[PDB]
Formats: C-alpha cells, structure tokens, sequence
C-alpha cells in the first residue's frame, strides 16, 4: 500500500538551514508529481512547493519564493525540501503529498504523516 | 486565500454546504478540490475535480461550482463528519496551489451560544517580576470556533498574541483563552488595550486600562 | 481506574513504553487490552488479549503483561503514533470493564520545558457585574500534558473549575488556561486561592489575594 | 464493512430522560455482545454497560447502576440505551462498541453522540 514518511523536522534558530526528507512506497515515485504542504500552529493549511514527475519544473509559494529548494531523487524514491534562511513564520508542521492527475491541479491522494518544524 | 466560513454547523441529519469563493484567477478557470482534516492528523481528499468523489467517500457528499465560487454539500449529518474542511484550486496568477482559510464543522447537539469575554489586566506579582502579560478569557460559546484580535489603543497588535484552540467544558460548551505578552513599559505606555472575539459574524469586545 | 502515566514521550525512531498497573482483581485474572484514540475521534483497538494485535496494526506494536501490571511498547516511533493510549481489562470485583487514566503520547520535536504559571485575580469590571472569575495561565510548556488543581487556603476546590486542553503556540510550545467561576461572596470571604500545575511530575503553585 | 451509528443524544436538564439508539451493519448483530462506552468532556474513557448476544444478561457500571436500561433489538440490528434521572456528571460522549469473544476487547467503535446535562 502507498506510504509516505517525512523526516528531518526539528528545532532551529531563525536564519538556519534545514533539510526535509520524504520517502515514498507502494507506487511509481517517478510517475506522479509531489508537493509540500505546511500547517502553522492553530492555522489553516498553507502551500509550499511542487516538483513535476521529471523534476523539470518547480513551483514555490510566494512566501518562500527563492528561500526553499525543492528536489527529488526518483532513483531512490525520496523527496527533499531544502529550507534556507528560515524565518519564525515558517514554524509549523510539514506534509508530503502525492498527486494523481497530470500535476497542474491541487488534488492529492495520499499525505504523509508529517514532521513538525519549530523556529524561535 | 479563498473565502470559507470559519464555522458552519447543522443539526444531525440535515444537509449543509460549505462555500468557497475566490477570484477569477483561480476557481473560475480551474477545478476545486476538498480536503477533510481531523485535528493533529494528515488531511484527506474527499472531493476532487469538483464533482467527482474518491473511492470510499459516501454518496451523501456532493460538490459543485459556479463561476468564481464553489461549495461542498453534505447530507445526513453525522458525528463522524465533524472536522476541518479545506478547499483548494490552482491559481494561474499565483502560479501555485491556494488553500482556503478552513471551516470547522460541528453537528449541533445543543443550541448556539454566545461567548463570555472576560479581559484580565496584569497581576501585581508578575509586574513585580518586571514581566507583564495580559489574558483574555472566552467561555460558554458554542460551536467551538472563534477569531481573536488584540488592539492597543485603536491600533491592532500584530505580534505577541497567542490563542488556544477551543476546548470543551463540563457542559459541552467550548472555551478558550487568548493571551498577549508584553513588557511592563509597553503596558504602562499605551492608554488601553482591547480583546476582540468573533463568533459566527457576531463579535464581542472588552477593553481595560491601567 | 487503572494507574497509567499521563504523559510519555520519545525521540523519532525510538522505542517507548506505556505502563498500565492495576489490582490483583484486575490484570492478574484476565487479559488486558489497549486502545489508541486520536483527539475528538472514536478509539481504536491496537492491542487485545495482552500481546495480540488486530489486523492493520503495525508490526512495531507489541504488548506484554507481568503479574499485576502490563506495558504496551511501541517501536520505530513515527508521527502517526501521536495519540492518547488507554489500557482496559475485565475486573471481577466491579464485575465490569475498567479503563486507564489515559496516556498522552507526543513525539519530541524540541526539549522539554517548564510551564510559566501566572495566576490572575478577578478583573474589577466583572466584579462590578456580580461575577468573579479567576484565570490561571500555563504557557511555554512542552510536552502538552498537565494536571491542574485549585485550592482555597489549603482546602482543595473540586467544582466550578474548567480547564482547556493544551494547544500549540506559534512556537510549537503548548499553552492552556484553567479558570474558576466564583461568586463575589466566595472571592471576598476566603483569604486566598491557589492554582496548582503539574508537568511531568514537577508541580508549581501560585497564589493571589484581594488585598 | 462494519458500521456503527449512534443517535438520540441531545441537550436535557438534570433528572430528565433520554434514549440512545445504535444501528449496526456489516456483521451479524445477534452473534456478538455489545456495549456502551462514554467519555466525559476533558476526561478519559468511561465504561457504561454491556448486553449479551441474546440480551439475557446486562452489566452496568457502578456509577449508573439502576439508573440506565440497556436493551437491544437483534431483529432490527439496533442497540438502545435508556437513560433515566440523568445527573450532570453523565455529560459526555457515548460510543457503541462491538465485542470479539465477558472481555474488554472492542473491535469496532461508533462515531459517538453528545449527551449534555446542565
Ligand atoms: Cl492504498
Ligand atoms: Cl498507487
Ligand atoms: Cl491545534
Ligand atoms: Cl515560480
Ligand atoms: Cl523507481
Ligand atoms: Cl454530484
Ligand atoms: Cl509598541
Ligand atoms: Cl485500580
Ligand atoms: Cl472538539
Ligand atoms: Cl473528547
Ligand atoms: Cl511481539
Ligand atoms: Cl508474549
Ligand atoms: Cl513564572
Ligand atoms: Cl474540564
Ligand atoms: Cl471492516
């Protein structure tokens, strides 16, 4: 069955760097588009970034444009999100999300367990 | 973001809708999906491409959209359905995915109630410790969904505000407290501070001064 | 009820245990079962008949019992396991099923912190309205599990006390506030009132008086 | 698949009465024993009652002994809990729970219903 496990979430001071790692299982990783969705404490879902099946086109949220680098390793079925120059507004939990359609739509079948990232 | 009601509710067995409206940029020319999240867990996709329902999703669920507005519809309310609901769609202007504010859904087990706002000034002890903190108390409100705002004089306060997610009380009415932490000098300087509570479009406000 | 720790926690990928201990009329005679509840939802049976796992429960789960105590153990800790865990067993004395106090499980994403207790006396405005209410404020504590107590002088007050479930702060440190509804006669009469906060076995107390 | 739906919960003043209804699906109702488990707001799980497969034996918790009447309609795969002379301590959520074999093992739980007394 499909499985999505995130890791790397921890506590750091503002401006520090962090690397998130997401591992997939049960489905062709290189076939679908992936994404990162984040939820601030006591706040709604917020959108972070997507990377296409090939890894050819990456879209970032306006709040994190030019700060985070999203990447994928289809050979190892692993997803990375490199977070640089972190601010305190980035504090929250981070999810790994699959996508079933072509990838231009916001439809995500399976979500990861998530990791909580705290910055103060 | 996309406009969603903070709280929507209905009696057990009724049919309710959640409205998601945004801009011509997003929903109008794209599709809107719906996610259901139980607090502290990963969300789940419950309606995709507007009117299509994923396998495992009850027949009672149904989706529709018209122009720049969308709505998810549930019939036959049940206890199980109570969760946070989000709407999402692709935005070409933003060139990304945009989510709604979030709608907490609760099935009414009792009549709607208004919050009891009691705003507290700083206690002498903490002022003796050169640390001044303020506390607003919200209680006896149902359903458990609120929006809090802190204003210093007539200017809203942007930082230092913490709010606890609503919790149930021994009488199944929700309660929560929001607090502001300051420096004693900040508290002395300003003329007054306000705590603003918003419940289903009806808002209560209380104000105190040193 | 069964005595189980209110809070237990561990680091990602570690193995932690929840201890459930009861009387001889309880665990010793018949088997103990374990339930996992995500907050505000129905529980799920995760360990039944001491060491048996229902279908769909991860292999890392394991259960055990020794004499009059039983311990559920989880390994390869994941965020998925964040919940409240309960132990249950048939008790012959009560001739019924008895549940544990409840154990909140949290994956440590930051170091443990002590609570900042600031007790507030009733605000002048509401006392003018014949309503006296007090608020104890707990903040910047991690993990999000606490036990609250309200005492008048050295006599504990058991009723009229409400407590909010801990909620996360913009810094993923938990915060909650217990409050008590008093009439002005109650507030004025008694000399003082105390708020007691218990975090991981360490207890703090603060007191206020009208003066 | 197995299904459990509870109903009848509402708002009532103390000393009043209420009837809870639980409907089962996906398994032979008359084969297993059923139960009621309740959770007060901000409190741990609490045990209410069980009723045997046939309905021959009823067990109640010490807190509700002689106050509640548990019953079942195996013909309609429906479970009832009659609540009489309610106190304010009875406020909470109420669950429907199936049983796998006089034991505390419950396979499937209901959504729950809110019972409020003030
Ligand atoms: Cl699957
Ligand atoms: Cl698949
Ligand atoms: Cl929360
Ligand atoms: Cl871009
Ligand atoms: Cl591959
Ligand atoms: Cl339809
Ligand atoms: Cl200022
Ligand atoms: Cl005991
Ligand atoms: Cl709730
Ligand atoms: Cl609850
Ligand atoms: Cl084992
Ligand atoms: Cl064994
Ligand atoms: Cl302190
Ligand atoms: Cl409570
Ligand atoms: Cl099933």
């Amino acid at each position: 069955q499909v499985q999505l496990v995130e890791s790397g979430g921890a506590l750091v001071e503002p401006g520090g760097s962090l690397r998130l790692s997401c591992v997939a299982s049960g489905f062709p990783f290189n076939e679908y588009d992936m994404s990162w969705v984040r939820q601030a404490p006591g706040k709604g879902l917020e959108w972070v970034s997507t990377i296409k099946s090939d890894g050819a086109y990456t879209y970032y949220g306006d709040n994190v444009k030019g700060r985070f680098t999203i990447s994928r390793d289809n050979a190892k079925n692993t997803l990375y999100l490199q977070m640089n120059s972190l601010k305190s507004e980035d504090t929250g939990v981070y999810y790994c999300a699959k996508e079933a359609r072509i990838g231009v739509s916001g439809t995500y079948d399976y979500w990861g367990q998530g990791t909580q990232v705290t910055v103060s | 973001v996309l406009t969603q009601p903070p709280s929507t509710s209905g009696t057990p067995g009724q049919r309710v809708t959640i409205s998601c409206s945004g801009s011509s940029s997003n929903i109008e020319t794209n599709t809107v999906n719906w996610y259901q999240q139980l607090p502290g867990t990963a969300p789940k996709l419950v309606m995709h491409t507007n009117n299509q329902r994923p396998s495992g999703v009850p027949d009672r669920f149904s989706g529709s959209r018209s122009g720049t507005s969308a709505s998810l519809a549930i019939g036959g309310l049940q206890s199980e359905d109570e969760a946070d609901y989000f709407c999402a769609a692709w935005d070409d202007n933003l060139n990304g995915v945009i989510f709604g504010g979030g709608t907490k859904l609760t099935v009414l087990g009792q009549p709607k109630a208004a919050p009891s706002v009691t705003l507290f000034p700083p206690s002498s002890e903490e002022l003796q410790a050169n640390k001044a903190t303020l506390v607003c108390l919200i209680s006896d409100f149902y359903p458990g969904a609120v929006t809090v705002a802190w204003k210093a004089d007539s200017s809203p306060v942007k930082a230092g505000v913490e709010t606890t997610t609503p919790s149930k009380q021994s009488n199944n009415k929700y309660a929560a407290s929001s607090y502001l932490s300051l420096t004693p000098e900040q508290w002395k300087s300003h003329k007054s501070y306000s705590c603003q509570v918003t419940h289903e479009g009806s808002t209560v406000e209380k104000t105190v001064a040193p």
